[PDB]
């Protein structure tokens, strides 16, 4: 789920930088390491909004080293899944343990025991996929699961979805 | 040949189902007159997806009569409903006065002109908007023009799920098709000369009779295309001439600007239906090629494991082959001080 | 890396079972609690997005940096390609791409519409953020079928459930 | 809140000799490190005498915060701040 | 071997209709697979007659 | 079964180190380690331990008329080209001539034929790569002087428009860092830009 | 690590939210151990398990294999572990480069082969 957040980035300069465009350099230097990456705390940061208007104060000179220290507060845009929450997707693999679908930038596998019964994996299928009578699942299928558990990483999120309830699998 | 045989024989256990599936649905659908194209290509259906061509097709002309089998809940929305409205809406008549289904599928089929196209009498916006307008009850349409483009893409929709042009475009793609590659940005900045990918940076019209000779560069062709870098394409150097020839067929004979409506409005959804045809084509081919190189690297793997594991033991001379030699075996490893 | 306005949390003795996270039990842990407060302190509400919302709003952001880098002189695989890193313009590309393939209101004046709808509604006041955020997003069409996803709303009975989802169906673009 | 405005700054107008002694070696130390030197150096090359020479033209783009005992402070830039 | 192979075949006891298509549809898949083979026999051996 | 298989050179030489023919034959760049030097020939050794020799003719270019010893030493690891292989006694011959370990660069066998490779295509490309090398990156000038100023030639014609005539301004010049422009008021509404050519510079922001 | 399902007695198991599992004591290799996957193949170790390890192999592939399966580790002396830029220069381990095209990354050189 998308949210919005006031953050907080400390941010280091070196003093081969202290020169006049010190604050756009700066912005940019946030940017690039912030958009795109991935908090197991926070989840997923997508964008930094007003990117370009960023108040970076006053730097604080570390005594020994030279460097300044910044403190950057900003707003941003913060996707993260939640225990228990059902969702859209797209498949992105087929498998005999089970299938990979792709709930924007995060990738949840479904194992063939959080699969209702009727859905038999069908390797000869082109593409292979977990199909039932009336229901047929693939690669790029849009298919509705709920996260049922989130795995933290050092930089990555992993989750696992499941279809087996009511108003889930194919849509 | 052998391991061919066993192989052959699960694919045909596995799609037996399949086709007993198909029939059984058939047969709950009931049909007072056995459908003739549904005969003619259950009788010549060999491959699954042939069996899936069957399905699209029975689902799309009998969508209320399935839709009614599977109620004989759920929300899920039904892709065919807009469909079955305008079968119900009065504007189905002017989709059935632009050509006979009956009629469309025995020219098919035949290959040349058996019946001619009778171009109606006024032209598709004259029948639209006078039946709009003497049936504004019934008509769900708001405008002229969105009936037009509903009959359209009706008619496209009619037109895609023919048997027996996704059958010729298929051999087609089969028997003449060539491989094309193209590159991402990942792509155009990943492929460095000294990467295995390098190879195919920049082929094209790539023979696809000439790769099962050499399933390693199809496969690894896939592998870059599954890292995001390539893209694969397959087209047809005579696509226009398919494309020319079943218009010729479809197409009326009339001079009229009447027929030149008619003929303008088929055409359309002609081109519309091939578009939606294409890529189910394009994957089919796609996964057979791969299914063929795959069969062969798997027989090249088993010949080369084959060899590398067919040796006798050592025969000392003055023994007959077969015996156990004493063996005494000396090594230092490495060699350094 | 990055650290929340919320700080301090130091060690104490009485464990809590409202910690765990949990979207069934509206339990979305302290650094998304109801009550936030700005880099002034003040009282803050927690900000829930829907996909439309969502999208506006990166749709918006991402122009405006590609208008200011280019001096201020629409496509959604430019628009990705104006960010830079490469892992970053991945995400950017898979979140553009979840976002238009589930973009349940693509104009403006239709997700203000929507939003003035499930806020001003006086059934609405109580409803969580995170509730209107998933009816806004999963385009939910039954009540039944709304309170099996959405397990919260099933003790919120004093909803006009069925006339808010289909008056979304019909702002809802066919 | 903690900051003190311009108007209202009450410290002594003068550079005590610690702010100039750790002003002159945190100067050294960014220069040592490569960082831009606002003046025109004749001959010199010790980073200590660069940051002197800078002192005296006041041309130090650094910012002194006294600290007031009960935890407010006031920002003085070393161009403004008067050195013997 | 052939346990494994048809642990997923629920069906394997086949009809005989459907053991003469399966029959009928592996030579065909044959033929298909093997048209260098068969077609450099027939050319090589064209004195014998029906081979294939 | 057949009888036990005894390997060969092509075999032998793979198993003993760990390099196939086909990475290491003629026409190859390796980085080779210096393990002696003398007057007529130098003894290398490779990453594989395979001893190398290079006849006095190519260590040095044909042009130069210096000593193996003064430009090469031990402990000196140098590019070197493959020339033959003895694949039996794992002896291989080495050249430094810049006209294998320079030119040789699509050392890949890849069928170029435009029926089948897009050559158009790749060289397009070429070009875009070798223009973004070519693209680099300048930042101003800084200089202190009670007569210089940060200005344009516009900008510096206005400054000096308020001030009488005969001030002068002083300001950086288009033509490179190691050039200055002057702007002197000729007269009212009239300035001169006279370009000055800096020698000796010792840093680019100094004078 | 192995990412496929286990049944194993509630009797063993703990609730324990984190992991951080640490590989020493175990097998022969450790992490960035430049290791020889077969004949042919050679890789880097880029994550340990305590049943396999994670290669990543000079192709840019990612592999799996049981320690045993592994040759064994490429103990390459500095005589053997050389470097050579393109401009010719020499450059040891640790050192940092920078791409000369392509994305134009930078990093410090952890092990060098061929």
């Amino acid at each position: 789920m998308f949210f919005l957040k006031d953050l907080s980035l400390i941010l280091t300069l070196h003093p081969s930088y202290f020169g006049p465009q010190m604050n756009q350099y700066l912005r940019e230097k946030l940017l690039t390491d912030v958009e795109g990456t991935c908090t197991g705390q926070f989840g997923y940061i997508v964008t930094v909004l007003d990117g370009m208007n960023i108040d970076v104060g006053k730097g604080r000179i570390i005594p020994g080293s030279g460097s300044a220290e910044f403190e950057v507060k900003y707003r941003a845009v913060v996707w993260k899944p939640f225990k228990g929450e059902v969702v859209d997707a797209i498949v992105s693999n087929v498998s005999p343990i089970g299938f990979f679908a792709d709930v924007g930038p995060l990738n949840v596998f479904v194992s063939t025991r959080l699969i209702p019964d009727n859905l038999v994996y069908n390797p000869s299928n082109s593409p292979p996929a977990y199909m039932s009578n009336d229901e047929l699942i693939t690669k790029g299928s849009k298919v509705r699961l709920k996260v049922v558990g989130t795995r933290t990483d050092v930089n990555e999120i992993y989750a696992i979805g499941s279809i087996k309830e009511d108003f889930l699998g194919a849509i | 040949d052998l391991w061919r045989i066993v192989q052959l024989d699960l694919d045909y256990h596995s799609i037996h189902d399949k086709k007993a599936a198909l029939s059984s649905i058939y047969k709950q659908l009931d049909l007072d007159v056995v459908d003739p194209t549904y005969e003619e290509f259950f009788g010549s259906a060999r491959t699954l997806s042939e069996l899936q061509d069957i399905d699209d097709y029975l689902t799309f002309n009998y969508s209320s009569q399935v839709k009614n089998l599977t109620a004989v809940m759920k929300r899920k929305y039904s892709k065919y409903a807009i469909y079955d409205r305008i079968r119900q809406d009065a504007i189905y008549p002017v989709v059935q006065s632009i050509a006979n289904i009956s009629q469309m599928r025995e020219n098919l089929a035949q290959s040349k002109r058996l019946h001619q196209v009778e171009d109606p009498i006024e032209s598709p916006m004259d029948m639209i908007a006078d039946i709009m307008s003497t049936e504004k009850d019934k008509t769900t349409f708001i405008s002229s023009e969105k009936a037009y483009q509903a009959v359209k893409q009706f008619f496209s929709e009619q037109l895609s799920y023919e048997p027996f042009i996704r059958k010729t475009i298929r051999t087609a793609f089969q028997s003449f098709g060539v491989i094309n590659i193209e590159l991402t940005e990942r792509g155009k900045l990943q492929i460095e000369p000294e990467s295995p990918y390098f190879d195919f940076k920049y082929a094209k019209n790539r023979p696809i009779s000439a790769l099962t000779a050499t399933p390693d560069l199809y496969l690894r062709m896939i592998q870059a295309e599954n890292d995001g870098l390539v893209n694969i394409k397959v087209e047809l150097p005579m696509l226009s001439t398919v494309v020319d020839h079943f218009y010729n067929i479809l197409k009326s004979d009339g001079t009229s600007e009447i027929s030149e409506k008619w003929n303008a409005l088929r055409n359309d959804a002609w081109k519309q239906s091939l578009d939606k045809l294409i890529p189910l084509v394009q994957l089919n081919v796609k996964e057979s090629i791969r299914r063929d190189c795959e069969r062969v690297l798997y027989f090249q793997v088993k010949n080369s494991f084959t060899k590398k594991i067919d040796q006798a033991p050592y025969q000392p001379p003055t023994y007959a082959k077969g015996t156990i030699p004493r063996v005494l075996t000396l090594s230092f490893g490495e060699g350094n001080r | 890396v990055s650290t929340s306005t919320v700080g301090a949390r130091r060690r104490r003795a009485k464990q809590q079972v409202d910690d765990e996270e949990n979207a069934t039990l509206l339990r979305l842990g302290p650094e998304f609690a109801l009550k936030q407060y700005d880099h002034d302190g003040n009282e803050h509400d927690l900000i829930a997005l829907s996909l439309s919302e969502s999208r506006l709003l990166i749709r918006e952001a991402l122009k405006a940096r590609s208008r200011a880098r280019n001096g201020g002189v629409i496509d959604d695989d430019e628009l990705a390609k104006v960010t830079s890193g490469a892992v970053a313009n991945g995400v950017v590309k898979k979140t553009l791409d979840y976002l238009n393939t589930f973009a349940r209101f693509k104009d403006e004046e239709t997700c203000t519409a929507v939003d003035q709808l499930l806020h001003n509604s006086s059934d609405c006041s109580v409803l969580h953020p995170f509730e209107i955020a998933q009816l806004s997003s999963l385009g939910c069409e039954d009540v039944d079928e709304a309170i099996t996803l959405i397990p919260s709303l099933a003790a919120k009975k004093e909803v006009n459930l069925q006339r808010i989802l289909d008056e979304l169906n019909r702002l809802e673009d066919p | 809140e903690l900051a003190i405005l311009k108007e209202e700054r009450t410290t002594t107008p003068y550079l005590t000799k610690y702010e100039r002694a750790r002003i002159l070696g945190t100067r050294a130390l960014q220069i040592s490190m490569n960082a831009p030197v606002l003046v025109d150096i004749e001959g010199e090359t010790d980073p200590l005498q660069i940051a002197m020479k800078e002192l005296s033209q006041r041309k130090i783009p650094l910012v002194i915060r006294r600290y007031l005992p009960d935890g407010s402070y006031e920002d003085w830039g070393c161009d403004e701040l008067i050195v013997d | 071997r052939f346990q494994a192979y048809r642990k997923s075949i629920k069906n394997y006891k086949l009809s005989d209709v459907d053991y003469s298509n399966e029959r009928d549809w592996i030579v065909e898949q044959l033929k298909l697979e093997k048209r260098d083979f068969l077609q450099h026999l027939t050319q090589a051996h064209s004195s014998v007659a029906h081979l294939e | 079964r057949r009888d036990f298989h005894i390997l060969n050179e092509a075999e032998i030489f793979q198993l003993l180190t760990r390099e196939t023919v086909d990475s290491f034959r003629k026409g190859m760049v390796i980085p080779v380690y210096v393990r002696k030097v003398e007057s007529s020939y130098m003894s290398v050794s490779t990453q594989s331990l395979i001893a190398g020799n290079i006849q006095r003719q190519d260590i040095l270019e044909p042009n130069d008329r210096r000593d193996p010893r003064e430009v090469y030493s031990v402990g000196q690891t140098v590019r070197a080209c493959i020339l033959d292989v003895d694949y039996y006694n794992f002896k291989c011959q080495l050249s430094l001539l810049r006209q294998f370990t320079e030119n040789q660069v699509a050392g890949l066998n890849v069928n170029r034929n435009p029926k089948f490779w897009d050559i158009e295509s790749e060289n397009r490309d070429r070009q875009e790569e070798i223009d973004k090398q070519r693209e680099e990156s300048r930042e101003s000038r800084v200089i202190k002087h009670p007569f210089f100023h940060n200005m344009k030639s516009k900008e510096a014609e206005d400054y000096l428009a308020a001030r009488p005539v005969g001030d002068v301004v002083i300001r950086p010049s288009s033509k490179g860092s190691n050039h200055i422009t002057i702007s002197w008021k000729v007269a009212p509404q009239l300035y001169q830009h006279i370009d000055v050519l800096e020698e000796n510079k010792d840093d680019a922001n100094a004078i | 690590q192995t990412k496929r399902t286990v049944i194993v007695f509630s009797n063993y198991l703990i609730k324990s939210t984190d992991s951080t599992v640490s590989i020493n004591e175990s097998g022969r290799f450790e992490l960035h151990d430049l290791v020889q996957v077969n004949s042919d193949l050679v890789g880097i170790v880029i994550r340990a398990q305590k049943d396999s390890f994670d290669v990543l192999c000079s192709d840019g592939k990612l592999l799996s294999l049981p320690p045993v399966s592994i040759y064994s580790k490429l103990n390459l002396n500095p005589n053997q572990q050389i470097a050579i830029d393109s401009n010719g220069v020499e450059v040891k381990v640790g050192d940092t480069v920078r791409e000369f095209t392509g994305e134009r990354r930078q990093g410090t050189i952890l092990h060098v082969y061929r």
